[PDB]
């Protein structure tokens, strides 16, 4: 269970890393496709 | 794009087995038990047919939200052909 | 200065009059038609009933009817679920033309409230005698 | 159709108003919010005696006309001059008769109870709106992210506020105002850049500093070695070309600009700033409701839109939040109108229609109605 | 009273006489108009169940004098404004239907063949140029088909 | 540890999930980046 638990963790917080540095790069996206419709 | 993943998992998942059990609870209310065994033999009769029609019933709703969905399935492309058409980016 | 001209949209006219007229026609026909097929359909899947014996029979019929029931029921129940479900995808669609075009012909849903023929009719039974459409009333000879 | 087509949405701010149709992706009007009244008497060529000006006639002519701003820091604050506006919306920008369209307003955070049922009686007494419905802005902002917990930074011309709100309500004792915001920052970056040996004259040069803020200014994550690479001098500057050749430049001040909002001491303001205001607001809310809000920063409004500001805001309060919470700032593209793609989409939707006040609950209930 | 105005003038005495018939019975006491509860009752007779909002925003619809109420004058507004929304309906619908007909291919479109076909289906005597001919005076968007804007268009008056 | 070992699971699956709608995301756009600069 230690050994899981421990690995539960680790992806777990790869993860909100993950996710987050998405809602950055999809919203610097609405942005940069806003952007060209408009220039 | 590999960090949506576990969103597809909890997401189909999710809601699927959110309409699982709704389909069951709803199809369950409209069911009354065939407690109706070995209390008469005429009873059979004005019974069996009482089920009969309720199948009748159900069937011919059945063929009905059947018959809709086609001519619905025929609204949407129309109404798709009309979403492009009506596109011209000029 | 193309005098003529004139005939030849009133032809457009009286054709496409004759497009109309023949479509309400032929509205009717698959209309009717489309009925038939569907009795027919019922006319198999479920057959006018004949009550068999007494003993076992009646139980084990009424038995095999119950199950079906349940049965159809699901189909019936999924049929509903497959119809929201596309009701829903025309609403959307019924949604990306409205904020591209404006209000348009023709909303797929169809707010419909009781019409004024109705309520008339419904109000007074017996004399409602207008077959109210469009038509205005001037003074005749 | 009837009103699918037919609802307004009408967001009425302190420097723009928003305005357009319910179904719109964004407002077919925006302009501002002055009225202007001219300080002498005469014509322009054809036109006749205009007694008033409003929105862009009013800030073009200028130098003739005495302007007014009707919503000081969100609140109206004149409402002879707050209903010329409305008049000028309803009938120049959209050009609608007002008496056959649903009307969906917004006001402000802590918006006075009365003031609710002023403009109730103005848009049912004087425009004969056949319903309306007022939202508050933070609560469309964040609807508009599609949730419906979430804390909101709402910053536009003449306020800032923090709005936490939890399942729709808006939690009256946790939202905080700031007044400073995008109007304070453009007569900070002019004084920057005056400073940076300058001079903005005409007012064809005033307005113009504006500009510079929305195109050039930025809001840097660490602020503090970003002076330190002013300073070694990279290809950091900025050069803009003028209404004419005058080419200025901008290299470093381009960010102390923003700098403003996280230290509002850059322009002697005392009170605390953006970031730590996000937080004050979640340790005035529930304990239980304290992850949620770390969750879902939302930001709206033209001041948000630095780019930048969500880094910085991202790592401003993750180091002052409890390590054991999850923080996460949502700031979309579209969000200078967030506030009013949020009323566009609930007003335009299947179930609203069931809250419109109408002219049936008013002339029966007196403007309590609609005050809730 | 500018609206009650065109209203009366669009419908006929005959009109007029059973809108009138109409009114008093929705009119309990027989005062002069109908109250957000007479309407309830009317209603529900009817066959619906409305609530206190649903019938004053019901009521309010045309209530142009404030009053809460609804008099034979605001009533044959309503009147009129349904009969305008019942033809409208009721036109889009059939043309919906005919378009349908007409498609069979259900490509969502009419072109040049089913249009000829349609036509030439009709008693009428036609040669190609006249369908092409429509054709080319109906198809807007100059594609070559027909979509339901164009058709909706095209049968625009037609009956 | 039945418990944890189902939720390491669940977290490292909802993960190839986020970490491969991803790459579509950032690929959507340098893609959505350039043709703006050169528009």
């Amino acid at each position: 269970v230690t050994k899981l638990e421990k690995s539960i963790d680790d992806l777990e917080d790869e993860l909100y890393a993950q996710k987050l540095k998405y809602k950055a790069i999809s919203e610097e996206l609405d942005h940069a496709l806003n952007d060209m419709t408009s220039i | 794009s590999y960090s949506s993943y576990l969103a597809k998992a909890d997401q189909k998942r999710g809601k699927k087995q959110t309409a699982r059990e709704t389909k069951k609870k709803v199809l369950a209310e409209r069911r009354k038990p065939l407690n109706i065994d070995h209390l008469n033999e005429d009873k059979l009769r004005d019974k069996a047919k009482e089920l009969w029609d309720w199948l009748y019933q159900l069937q011919t709703e059945k063929y009905d939200f059947a018959e809709q969905i086609k001519r619905k399935k025929y609204e949407i492309v129309t109404l798709r052909n009309r979403i492009d058409q009506a596109q011209k980016h000029s | 200065e193309e005098k003529k001209r004139r005939a030849a949209t009133a032809r457009r006219q009286h054709l496409k009059s004759a497009m109309l007229q023949l479509a309400v026609t032929e509205i009717e026909k698959e209309a009717a038609a489309k009925e038939v097929e569907k009795q027919n359909y019922l006319a198999e899947h479920s057959p006018p009933l004949s009550l068999p014996g007494s003993m076992q029979e009646l139980q084990e019929l009424s038995k095999k009817l119950h199950a079906k029931i349940d049965s159809v029921d699901e189909e019936r129940y999924d049929t509903e679920v497959k119809l929201q479900k596309t009701i829903k995808e025309l609403e959307d669609l019924s949604q990306k033309l409205f904020d591209l075009r404006g209000k348009f012909k023709r909303p797929p849903l169809r707010r419909v409230r009781m019409s004024a023929d109705a309520m008339l009719r419904a109000l007074l039974g017996s004399k409602h005698k207008v077959n109210m459409d469009l038509r205005a009333n001037l003074k005749q000879v | 159709d009837e009103d699918e087509t037919t609802a307004l949405v009408c967001d009425n701010g302190s420097g723009l108003v928003k305005a357009g149709f319910a179904g719109d992706d964004a407002p077919r009007a925006v302009f501002p919010s002055i009225v202007g009244r001219p300080r002498h008497q005469g014509v322009m060529v054809g036109m006749g005696q205009k007694d008033s000006y409003v929105g862009d006639e009013a800030q073009s002519k200028r130098g003739i006309l005495t302007l007014k701003y009707p919503i000081e820091h969100g609140i109206i604050t004149n409402w002879d001059d707050m209903e010329k506006i409305w008049h000028h919306t309803f009938y120049n920008e959209l050009r609608v008769a007002p008496e056959e369209h649903p009307t969906l307003l917004t006001e402000a955070p802590l918006n006075p109870k009365a003031n609710r049922e002023k403009m109730t009686q103005i848009m049912f007494e004087t425009f004969n709106v056949p319903a309306m419905y007022v939202a508050i802005q933070a609560v469309l902002s964040l609807y508009a992210s599609g949730r419906t917990t979430g804390i909101v930074l709402d910053s536009g011309d003449g306020v800032t506020h923090n709005v936490p709100i939890y399942e729709g309500y808006a939690l009256p004792h946790a939202i905080m105002r700031l007044d400073l915001a995008g109007r304070d920052l453009t007569d900070y970056l002019m004084k920057i850049l005056t400073e940076r040996g300058y001079s903005f004259v005409t007012t064809a040069e005033r307005e113009i500093v504006r500009d510079i803020k929305e195109k050039l200014c930025y809001v840097a994550l660490d602020f503090e070695n970003e002076m330190a690479t002013a300073a070694s001098s990279s290809s950091l500057e900025k050069s803009y070309e003028l209404p004419d050749g005058q080419v200025i430049t901008i290299g470093n001040e381009r960010f102390r600009c923003p700098e403003t909002l996280f230290q509002p001491s850059f322009i002697g303001m005392e009170s605390a700033g953006i970031h730590e205001t996000t937080y004050n607001s979640i340790m005035k809310c529930d304990i239980d409701i304290r992850k949620d809000l770390y969750a879902n920063n939302v930001m709206s409004g033209g001041t948000t839109m630095y780019p930048g500001i969500a880094d910085r805001m991202q790592k401003e309060i993750t180091a002052l939040a409890p390590s054991t919470m999850k923080i996460k700032i949502i700031a979309p593209p579209e969000r200078k109108y967030s506030v009013w793609i949020g009323g566009s989409i609930l007003a335009s939707l299947s179930t609203f229609q069931q809250m419109w006040i109408t002219k049936q609950e008013y002339d029966e209930a007196g403007p309590s109605i609609v005050h809730r | 009273t500018d609206q009650q105005a065109e209203a009366r003038a669009f419908l006929s005495e005959e009109m007029i006489a059973e809108f009138k018939a109409a009114f008093d019975m929705f009119d309990a006491d027989g005062g002069g108009d109908i109250s957000t509860k007479e309407l309830g009752t009317v209603m529900r007779m009817l066959g619906q169940n409305p609530t206190k909002e649903e019938l004053d925003a019901i009521i309010e619809e045309v209530d142009e004098d404030g009053s809460g109420t609804i008099d034979f004058e605001e009533f044959l507004v309503m009147m009129v404004r349904q009969m305008k929304e019942d033809a409208k309906g009721k036109s889009e619908e059939e043309l919906a239907n005919c378009f349908r007909i007409f498609d069979k291919n259900a490509d969502g479109f009419i072109d040049i063949e089913e249009l000829g076909e349609i036509l030439r289906a009709t008693g009428e005597h036609v040669t190609e140029e006249d369908i092409e001919d429509l054709m080319k005076d109906s198809d807007k968007n100059n594609d070559g088909r027909i979509d339901f804007d164009e058709f909706l268009k095209m049968m625009e008056g037609v009956q």
